[PDB]
RNA sequence: UUGGCGGAAAGGCCUUGGGUGCUUGCUGGCGAAUUGCAAUGUCAUUUUGCGUGGGGAUAAAUCAUUUGUAUACGACUUAGA
RNA sequence: CCUGAAAAUGGAUGGCGCUCAAGCGUGUUACCUAUACUCUACCGUCAGGGUUGAUAUGAUGCCCUGACGAGUAGGCAGGCGUGGAGGUCAGUGACGAAGCCUAGACCGUAAGGUCGGGUCGAACGGCCUCUAGUGCAGAUCUUGGUGGUAGUAGCAAAUAUU
RNA sequence: AUACUGCCAGCUGGGACUGAGGACUGCGACGUAAGUCAAGGAUGCUGGCAUAAUGGUUAUAUGCCGCCCGUCUUGAAACAC
RNA sequence: AAAUUGUUGAAAGGGAAGGGCAUUUGAUCAGACAUGGUGUUUUGUAUU
């Protein structure tokens, strides 16, 4: 949601020329950061591994009004509001490992060309 | 049957040589066409400079940047013909074009390799004794071409290190075959010869 | 010695095809060294494979191959029509088929 | 230890989806035939999906075969196997997908004990 | 319920062959293929040695040996298909080829359940082909080059075209 | 290890010498089976890693500040331990 | 062949290109490939037939067949689905009905039918018939809901705020 | 003698596609005998696997094709609705 | 439920996208191997 808004200098860092400041989306994002963060050590959680896993927002219920328009018709004014969710989880490495054996099939002759090699090498 | 077909482009009929070149990159064969500025056309050299003033006439009116890039090297010119025989639009007519390159001259990679000819496209073979004919490198020099100069001193240079290798070459079979033929007309040799080899 | 080919080399040209439609259940094929019908009615019946590989194992290999026959000639040219059984999977207009000399009648 | 029947060949295994269904939401995959005008699939042209023809028909001695050559029944009980009891070789019951878990139990014992072959003997019951 | 049962109902019996009218008749092999000769084998293990030709087996297959004392191939069978024949040949006259036959490969074909996950010659086969390269080898030592020949495995060089070359 | 030569896209060519392995140039000895009658029957490549060793030095860009030889905004000339 | 032969975006023997042609006239021949022709398999339609047998078959049942198959407007026929109704399955179901989701499976040329897995919560279906407010992609269709446009036009009259 | 035409119920090969049908039935051929057969539709032998290998679905890539439906219209992809 | 969105996952993307035939690649998946037949060195001993 970008299109048709200023570039500035400080997208670099992102690699994109189009970037903003929505005070009051950050201050409603850090709010729930805040209490998450405070969930987050009610449950005993580390506190400097955590690292925002999962977040979510997504439309509301939009809230209506109206805007007065030429020749005396009458247009939509919604407020767009948001559902934000969001789970922060302890950071871990890569624990997973050990994939699938998938079990071999050869046939007469593969069988017989590994025998081979295995005769033939010392 | 050959990893890379490298083609001397001197005394070669562009359209010819384009078809071949065309039917064997679509076959599936690399080639390497040198000596581009050497490539002939048939027909007068008026008439081919017309001609390619008839090509640049064209061009996007409304903004000439997009339109037809009238490449002027005679390596490009036969590079724009064998891709209008190609069906250069779809991803095989690219990886035929791919496979092909042109250069004018010789350049390193290919002035210490054999290169060959297609006697299907090569003037002297091809076109009718006094029938006229055109340079590429004389059309394109007429045309906008910049470096007949540079690619003629480099081709100088070149063929003089290539003839002074082809005198070691022949000094080197002339002494060798001093030498062998004291081991030749041998019973080996009676037999092969028997043998048919 | 270094050679142990025992197949002659082929390139797979096209499908069969009019100006405008394909029939990908015919394969073109060109034989290296066939530039005759004459000479092709030699490949008449004998069998063909494409050979590819791929990065996922199989069966114990990561080379899979895929049969057919050369089934008769085409043109003047030395081409011959050849039949897989599976049709050629179309980018390898141009990849090299091995020719092989079975079954022999010589 | 089956009837040797005629390799069941399949004349068309794609599905016959309706012009358009690709393009639109509104229109469905259900196969619709093109009444218009200017259609040019209703017209046949080339490089248009092909419609439903009575030529693609099954080969008579093998429609309605199973890939396993059997002929799917549809059973509710074990009166619904009853039918089948002596068609093991044509047959194959298929449980409905309404019978409870008890009930599908005793038609999946039933029709093991009669040699009858079920299509879903897997049905709500885990891995 | 869903179906009840169809008054027309199917048979049981299982149906017969009708008498079919193709008898197996003897095989007919190329003027080419003759006791003695050398053949290329095209495919297998030992694709393009050079073999020796030595009896036409009752189940349209050639018992060929290398001599195996000369390229290693043994007392085997191999597909007349599968094969090149050559104008070389010696003379398989002094070797006795009467044993060996289609009941002589017999293997004894291995069960499903031995599956070789991970992971022996007879005797009488052993003995018997020993004595049937010692003929071959008498043979073939009368005519020069024949037996480095044989040891040679056959291969395509590049410019080696099959359609014109002699065998 | 010794001369080089090669700039068109040089990235390739011998040699000067020491060491080692094969040599089918001509003659021998042993081995090969069973992959079972064929199944490509597997043999060459722009990248990396908790890793191992023959060795090497510890840089900048950007934001923020500034600038006005620039400038709608980005960009652009500049400056700042 | 040349002159005669002048029109406006750049430009079209289809393009590249072709000159003892890859041009023009002519003459053998080889070769390429249509849903055409020949021959096979299968589908359906039409037609001409066979078939009374002690049980294990509701005789257009089973079978021998030969020919044929384009299609708007239009006609006719066989079917597939929907809501209700009469019979029947002493049919399915709170041990989960109906609905809904599912680049899972099978069947049918198709309309569609059947099933696997999730969601759930009280009814529903097969068959023989009856009945109709019975099937949607459009009607600047109706009523609701929702988009891209788009974080865009814009929120700049009435001196001005610190 | 060779051409060139025509005929052979003349011989010898090399390839490809297909194998419908399924409890005796027919017409024929083979020294005119019981039997056989290439005679009213493929059998015989052999191997590998028994699995995602074949195949189905699905997404993509590639070759060649493929203009937006409905409508009125002689004619619609239409710069017609 | 759909339109329409967010996240994650998987894929393609040189001035559209979608589609048909055919294959390939990657995912995913159904189809005899308990059986109207022979028989056995006992898996855990109306027979396995």
């Amino acid at each position: 949601f970008n299109s048709s808004i200023g570039r500035t200098a400080q997208g670099k860092e992102f690699g994109v020329t189009k970037a903003r400041w929505p005070a009051k989306s950050v201050k409603f994002v850090q709010g729930l950061l805040q209490n998450a963060a405070a969930n987050a050590e009610a449950k005993g959680l580390d506190a400097t591994k955590l690292y925002v896993s999962h977040i979510q927002v997504n439309q509301a219920p939009k809230q209506r009004r109206r805007t007065y328009r030429a020749h005396g018709r009458i247009n939509k004014y919604e407020s767009s509001p948001s559902h934000i969710e969001l789970v922060v989880t302890e950071k871990e490495e890569a624990v997973a490992k050990a994939a699938e054996k998938k079990v071999v099939r050869l046939t007469s002759r593969q069988r017989g060309r590994i025998a081979a090699q295995k005769r033939i090498a010392a | 049957v050959e990893p890379v077909v490298v083609i001397d482009g001197k005394g070669h009929l562009v359209g010819r040589l384009a078809s071949v070149v065309a039917k064997q990159l679509l076959n599936g064969q690399k080639i390497v066409v040198v000596r581009a500025e050497e490539l002939n056309i048939s027909g007068e050299f008026f008439r081919n400079k017309l001609k390619y003033h008839d090509f640049l006439r064209k061009a996007t009116a409304f903004n000439k940047t997009r339109g037809p890039f009238h490449f002027r090297a005679p390596s490009r010119i036969f590079y724009k013909a064998l891709r209008g025989m190609v069906s250069h639009k779809t991803a095989r007519g690219k990886a035929a074009l791919e496979r092909l390159k042109v250069f004018e001259g010789i350049p390193p990679p290919y002035d210490k390799k054999k290169r060959v000819v297609v006697p299907q496209a090569l003037r002297v073979l091809r076109l009718k004794p006094g029938r006229k004919y055109t340079t590429l490198g004389k059309l394109s020099t007429s045309v906008g071409w910049k470096y007949e100069d540079v690619v003629a001193k480099l081709e100088a240079k070149r063929k003089v290190s290539s003839a002074e290798y082809y005198a070691k070459k022949r000094a080197f079979t002339k002494k060798v075959a001093s030498a062998n033929a004291t081991a030749a007309e041998s019973d080996v040799a009676k037999q092969l010869a028997a043998l048919g080899y | 010695a270094e050679s142990h080919r025992l197949y002659v080399k082929g390139k797979h040209l096209s499908y069969q095809r009019s100006k405008r439609v394909n029939n990908p259940n015919v394969s073109l094929i060109k034989i290296e060294g066939v530039a005759t019908p004459q000479d092709a009615q030699f490949y008449l019946g004998k069998r063909i494979a494409y050979v590819y590989r791929a990065s996922k194992e199989v069966r114990g290999s990561k080379i899979r191959v895929m049969w057919g026959k050369v089934t008769r000639t085409h043109g003047n040219s030395g081409v011959v029509r050849a039949t897989f059984r599976n049709n050629l999977p179309a980018k390898t207009f141009g990849a090299s088929v091995r020719i092989f000399l079975y079954p022999s009648n010589i | 230890a089956s009837l040797p029947h005629p390799k069941i060949v399949k004349k068309h295994t794609k599905k016959f989806k309706r012009h358009h269904s690709d393009r639109y939401h509104r229109v469905a995959e259900n196969w619709r035939k093109q009444k218009g005008i200017d259609s040019v699939v209703r017209r046949r042209f080339r490089g248009n999906i092909s419609q439903p023809k009575i030529g693609y028909g099954s080969n008579k001695k093998t429609k309605f075969l199973s890939p396993s050559g059997h002929k799917t029944f549809l059973v509710a009980n074990v009166k619904d196997l009853e039918t089948l009891t002596m068609h093991t070789k044509t047959y194959a019951a298929e449980i409905a997908h309404n019978i409870s878990a008890k009930n599908r139990v005793v038609i999946l014992a039933r029709a093991k004990a009669l040699g009858i072959k079920v299509t879903n003997p897997k049905g709500r019951l885990a891995l | 319920t869903a179906q009840q049962a169809p008054k027309w109902y199917p048979s049981e019996d299982v149906a017969a062959p009708k008498k079919t009218r193709k008898a197996v008749r003897p095989q007919k092999l190329r003027a080419s293929l003759v006791p003695g000769t050398v053949l290329i084998l095209l495919a297998g293990r030992f694709r393009g040695k050079r073999v020796v030709y030595l009896k036409h087996l009752e189940d349209n297959t050639l018992l060929v040996t290398g001599p195996f004392k000369v390229n290693g191939v043994p007392l085997r069978r191999v597909n007349a298909r599968y094969v090149i024949a050559t104008s070389t040949k010696v003379s398989v006259e002094g070797v006795n080829v009467e044993k060996f036959n289609v009941e002589y490969f017999a293997k004894e074909k291995l069960t499903k359940k031995e599956k070789k996950e991970a992971n022996e010659i007879k005797t009488e086969r052993v003995e018997d082909q020993k004595v049937v390269d010692k003929a071959l080898l008498a043979e073939i030592k009368k005519t020069p080059l024949l037996k480095q020949y044989l040891s040679a495995s056959f291969s395509l060089k590049n410019g080696d075209k099959p359609h014109l070359l002699k065998f």
